[PDB]
């Protein structure tokens, strides 16, 4: 049950460093070679790097020069450092654990077996049977697929994944949410069931995260994508769906925006007319 | 980056296949893995070395490889398996890692929904900082496409609309949001607002008058 946590800055500015953190539990970090996946926004996912258990780091060769991974084994602290960032370094930052391997090894074709020297430096495959031999033989009719050092294997993939962490590159300023309660006119609704929501008005950057009466009203409700305005922040709704009638039931929306530290709960309340 | 439809489709029960096109010095090299990303999820892995299936995978997903390409086939569609599909692949290098560009799967056979809609009018919070923003939000329609059109006393209106495109909620099918950006004196100026919400040849409508809100 491994959990894997990004942590850093939501918000960085066009040419400043990126700095981001993995904190891991479930297991211990020397144990793991822990790495970074970026995907940018409607993106494919992007290998940034990776350090293993012995301390040696690797890299994405077209972007290596920018990248600097680090690791603290005692505090379970993996570090991506990213230079001289662009407007193109805007993604949702991925840490995880990865399996890394070269192996050469065989797969001899089924009309061959195993040998080893002669005609052949280490093990390799010979033709048919080789005569009954155990050393490669590469005299006719017999041929012979030296391991050689060219028939490497690189083995690689992403076991654990975290959950990512969005950074948005940009000279804008970090912007709190104003919180609005959305309540129909009074009698301009279909109920019995009563809609009411919150509008999430000009933020920056993404994300807000919404909940409902500090999550105990998870049915029912629905958290709509965020809109960017033409003033260059963002806008989003949260809307809940109700049997209605009431009291005694309350409604509180729950508006976190990590990037601005900064919570808001706003009352939201049936109008009344 | 290793080559991947960028969509494809099949009816729920049915399979599908997606391919991963590159070169024998990725793909051809041959340790293929494959990963799936459901929004608002962290990425899962699928399978690893071509064939090998990672852990609390079921079987109907299956990968293989043909050469310098690899297919990852997915039987017994359900709801659930609709997301974004990557390939992956070292190269020259296990610390090479490089993945495709991306398949977004679709699942067909579901049914036909119209949109719920609700257009909320303006807070007094917002009206008394001389703000006045209406929303429309649209819920529960498939498939996911809709039109938007806004009215002031039964008059199109074209300035100042901002429109999301379509997304899943977790019920499966898609809802979308609208928002009319108006000062306070505007809103104030007007008999009625309208929302109205056209999919599938049908429209809905909905109305709010400031002067009774």
């Amino acid at each position: 049950q491994v959990q894997l946590r990004e942590s850093g800055p939501s918000l960085v500015k066009p040419s400043q460093t990126l700095s981001l953190t993995c904190t891991a539990s479930g297991f211990s970090l020397s144990d793991k070679a822990v790495g970074w996946v970026r995907q940018a926004p409607g993106k494919a996912l992007e290998w940034l790097g990776s350090i293993d258990t012995g301390g040696t780091a690797g890299y994405n060769p077209g972007l290596k020069t920018r990248l600097s991974i680090t690791k603290d084994n005692s505090k379970s602290q993996v570090s991506l450092t990213v230079s001289s960032v662009a407007t193109e370094d805007s993604a949702t930052y991925y840490c995880v654990t990865v399996y890394q391997k070269t192996t050469q090894k065989k797969n001899c074709p089924d009309d061959y077996t195993e040998c080893y020297g002669g005609a052949c430096d280490g093990t390799g495959c010979c033709s048919g049977s080789c005569g009954g031999a155990s050393a490669c033989r590469d005299w006719w009719p017999y041929r012979s697929i030296c391991s050689s050092d060219n028939t490497y294997t690189y083995e690689f993939h992403v076991d654990a994944w975290g959950q990512g962490l969005l950074v948005t590159v940009s000279s804008a300023s970090t912007t709190a949410p104003k919180v609005y309660p959305l309540s129909s006119c009074c009698g301009d609704k279909s109920s019995s069931t009563v809609t009411l929501g919150c509008l999430v008005s000009s933020y920056m950057p993404e994300p807000v995260t919404v909940t409902w009466n500090s999550g105990a009203l998870k049915s029912g409700v629905h958290t709509f994508p965020a809109v960017l305005q033409s003033s260059g922040l963002y806008s989003l709704s949260s809307m809940v769906t109700v049997p209605g009638s009431t009291s005694g039931q309350t409604f509180t929306c729950n508006v976190a925006h990590p990037a601005s530290s900064t919570k808001v709960d706003k009352a939201v309340e049936p109008k009344s007319c | 980056v290793l080559n991947q439809p960028s969509s494809v489709s099949g009816s729920l029960g049915q399979r599908v296949s997606i391919t991963c096109s590159g070169s024998s010095s990725n793909v051809g090299n041959g340790y293929v893995s494959w990963y799936q990303l459901i929004p608002g999820s962290a990425p899962r892995t699928l399978i690893y070395g071509d064939t090998s299936r990672a852990s609390g995978v079921p079987d109907r997903f299956s990968g293989s490889r043909s050469g310098n390409t690899a297919t990852l086939t997915i039987s017994s569609l359900q709801a659930e398996d609709e997301a974004d599909y990557f390939c992956a692949s070292a190269e020259d290098s296990s610390s090479n890692a490089v993945f495709g560009s991306g398949t977004t799967l679709t699942v067909l056979g579901q049914p036909k929904s119209p949109p719920s809609v609700t257009l909320f009018p303006p807070s007094t919070e917002e009206l008394n900082g001389n703000k006045a923003t209406l929303v429309c939000l649209i819920s529960d329609f498939y498939p996911g496409s809709v039109t938007v059109v806004w009215k002031a006393d039964g008059s199109t209106i074209t300035r100042n609309v901002e429109t999301t495109r379509a997304s899943k909620q977790s019920n499966s099918k898609y809802a979308a949001s609208s928002y009319l950006s108006l000062t306070s004196s505007d809103w104030k100026s007007k008999g009625s607002y309208s929302c109205e919400v056209t999919h599938e040849g049908s429209t809905v409508t909905k109305t709010v008058k400031p002067s009774e809100c």
